[PDB]
């Protein structure tokens, strides 16, 4: 019932220029969602984006459960780069160690629907490669 | 530490300058209204318009956002420095010293971006120096100008090449086409299109009278293989002439403007070159027209007697005439760029 | 139309009249 993940950094309260009508398309108010986000934030670090479930009920009171931070941002943070890569196979911008990736993987485990952390690690590695960083 | 100290303030100053140049308040205002519009859900019903709005917003945010970051980043750096000072620890101090560089670099990049607004600034270009009416003196002046420009190019790290040269019988040059080559050449040189007023006492004159000569420079970027428009075969005239058999002149009839080439050894090569030049010229003219639609020719006055050079439009004067002649004209060009003429 | 622009009388080679040399002689000064 109108569930979509679509938002930017958690520290930016009431993101109307990035999101705008996408969050306030249905009958729920713009103030509420922002407030909720803010509330969520207090238990975690600011700066990073965070996705969340938007099950918009008819009563104008929505249930919501946060997920892990975006795959990309986390990956970036271990790398230590702002812009990833333009034309990655021709010239390499940076590179990552596997141990770090593995470490990163383990912390997400709650949201990750999988028993094996190895799998997660390899997924992360793949993602990194795609971005443009030879492991 | 003194250099580090110097760097903190200087960076801030330059940021401030940049902001001023931008005239950021207007931009901010624009963003605000745009943001509001975006927030209203009826804008996305019409797609193209919505897209346009989105495009508008982001850039506005980003320039302004960049500025904000600079303001804030600088502050943070300052705070760090203060902390270091307070607590005699080496690592902190080192950090303070270092972190600032990146911000400065970013600022520089931003400035560069601001400077080179036009789409073809990055590409290499064709300088074209045609001498005045006067006579020998004019030719001499033209030659001098050419020399200056080549020296400037050399200083920059640009690969110069003479596409065409026509010589003056007594001295100097009647006219000369020069292909400059390198990164962002046109972005610098596009400003220096126009007439240049030399004023000096003529050695070619028997008497010691004081002569006033002119010479146009005209700069156009290389746009070959990218642009869709092509010259109509009927309007294009090819023409051959002797070197000083090999050389080729091209003529366009509707606009009534020509371009030539004599640097290549065979005819075919020359003709192609001419065509390339001609198309570039056409492109330049079209863009100029467009600009005009959207919306005397003398740009600099080199007075060698009183020993002052003064770019007219910008209003920057210098007395080291010799230096300027030798290719130290960067200063003028940057000023011009800043002005945004 | 650059060549035509260069041609215009605007940009014709001026030469400054002498004050002490050849064309020196003025019959009547700027003031009496």
């Amino acid at each position: 019932q109108a569930y979509v993940k679509l938002q930017v950094a958690a520290g930016m309260a009431n993101p109307s220029p990035p999101v705008g009508p996408a969050l306030g398309q249905q009958g729920v108010n713009i103030m509420e969602f922002c407030k909720a986000f803010n509330a969520k934030t207090d238990s975690i670090e600011k700066g990073l984006p965070i996705p969340v479930v938007i099950t918009v009920y008819a009563d104008r009171s929505f249930t919501f459960v946060t997920k892990t931070p975006p795959a990309a941002v986390l990956l970036k943070k271990a790398a230590g780069i702002k812009s990833g890569s333009g034309k990655p196979n021709k010239d390499k911008v940076g590179k990552i160690s596997r141990a770090q990736l593995q470490e990163i993987a383990q912390t997400k485990a709650a949201d990750m629907t999988g028993a094996d952390i190895e799998a997660m690690t390899r997924s992360i590695e793949g993602t990194a490669r795609s971005m443009g960083l030879v492991v | 530490i003194n250099p580090v100290n110097n760097r903190i303030q200087d960076l801030t100053e330059r940021s401030d300058v940049l902001r001023g140049y931008l005239d950021y308040d207007a931009k901010k205002e624009r963003l605000e209204e745009v943001n509001a519009e975006l927030e209203q859900p009826d804008v996305w019903n019409e797609p193209e318009r919505a897209q346009a709005l989105g495009k508008e917003r982001s850039s506005l945010e980003a320039v302004v956002d960049t500025l904000d970051q600079m303001k804030q980043g600088l502050e943070d750096v300052s705070g760090l420095l203060e902390l270091a000072v307070e607590a005699d620890d080496e690592e902190t101090f080192n950090e303070a010293v270092a972190e600032l560089d990146a911000l400065e670099e970013k600022l520089a990049q931003l400035e560069f971006r601001r400077m080179f607004s036009g789409e073809y600034d990055s590409a290499d270009c064709y300088l074209d120096i045609q001498a005045g009416s006067g006579g020998t003196e004019a030719q001499d002046w033209a030659s001098m100008l050419e020399r200056m420009y080549l020296r400037w190019a050399e200083s920059r790290g640009f690969k110069t090449e003479i596409i065409e040269e026509s010589e003056g019988e007594v001295a100097g040059i009647k006219s000369v086409t020069i292909k400059i080559s390198g990164d962002y050449a046109y972005g610098w040189l596009r400003t220096e299109t126009g007439v240049h007023r030399l004023v000096r006492k003529s050695p070619f004159d028997s008497g010691g009278r004081r002569h006033t000569s002119f010479s146009s420079a005209f700069v156009y970027p290389e746009v070959d293989d990218d642009i869709d428009i092509e010259i109509n075969p009927a309007d294009l005239r090819i023409d051959v002439y002797r070197t000083s058999e090999s050389a080729v002149r091209i003529t366009h009839i509707p606009t009534g403007i020509v371009t030539q080439c004599q640097n290549d050894r065979s005819q075919h090569k020359n003709k192609d070159q001419a065509m390339k030049q001609m198309k570039a010229k056409l492109y330049e003219l079209e863009m100029q027209k467009k600009n005009a639609e959207k919306q005397g020719s003398q740009i600099r006055s080199y007075v060698l007697d009183d020993s002052r050079i003064k770019d007219l439009r910008t209003g920057v004067e210098t007395r080291n005439t010799q230096a300027v002649l030798d290719g130290s004209l960067d200063q003028f060009i940057e000023a011009s760029l800043k002005a945004g003429l | 139309a650059i060549e035509t622009l260069l041609h215009d009388p605007l940009f014709r080679q001026r030469v400054e009249k002498n004050k002490k040399g050849k064309g020196s002689y003025m019959r009547k000064g700027k003031h009496g």
